[PDB]
């Protein structure tokens, strides 16, 4: 998802499904790898829980 | 059929498969197709719900 060699055009979104998996993001919101993380109806540290 | 095994070669219970959801295979094997002859020797017993 968010280390993708390439990745698409705005007018062509990709949209790939997930499932069967758990959510750590431990090696995401914890680095300072992004510029913009924002989300809006769940605090960011609550994404574990 | 002359190379002295039964084997499998024809698939025809769906024609396409388009929005898929779920998807597990087990870990590959190698169970006989053999005919087997006589009476039944194998009870296999399922619950669906
Ligand atoms: C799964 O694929 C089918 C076929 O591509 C989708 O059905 C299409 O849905 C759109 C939007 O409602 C319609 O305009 C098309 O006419 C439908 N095509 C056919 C042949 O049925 C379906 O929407 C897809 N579902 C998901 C969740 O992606
Ligand atoms: C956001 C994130 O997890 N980025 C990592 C990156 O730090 C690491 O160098 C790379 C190695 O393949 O994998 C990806
Ligand atoms: C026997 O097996 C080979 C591959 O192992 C296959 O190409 C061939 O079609 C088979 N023959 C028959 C009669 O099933």
């Amino acid at each position: 998802v968010f280390n993708a060699t390439r990745f698409a055009s705005v007018y062509a979104w990709n949209r790939k499904r997930i499932s069967n998996c758990v959510a750590d993001y431990s090696v995401l919101y914890n680095s300072a790898s992004f510029s913009t993380f924002k989300c809006y109806g769940v605090s960011p540290t609550k994404l574990n829980d | 059929k002359n190379n002295k095994s039964w084997m499998e070669s024809e698939f025809r219970v769906y024609s396409s498969a388009n929005n898929c959801t779920f998807e597990y295979v087990s870990q590959p094997f190698l169970m006989d197709l053999e005919g087997k002859q006589g009476n039944f020797k194998n009870l296999r017993e399922f619950v669906f719900k």
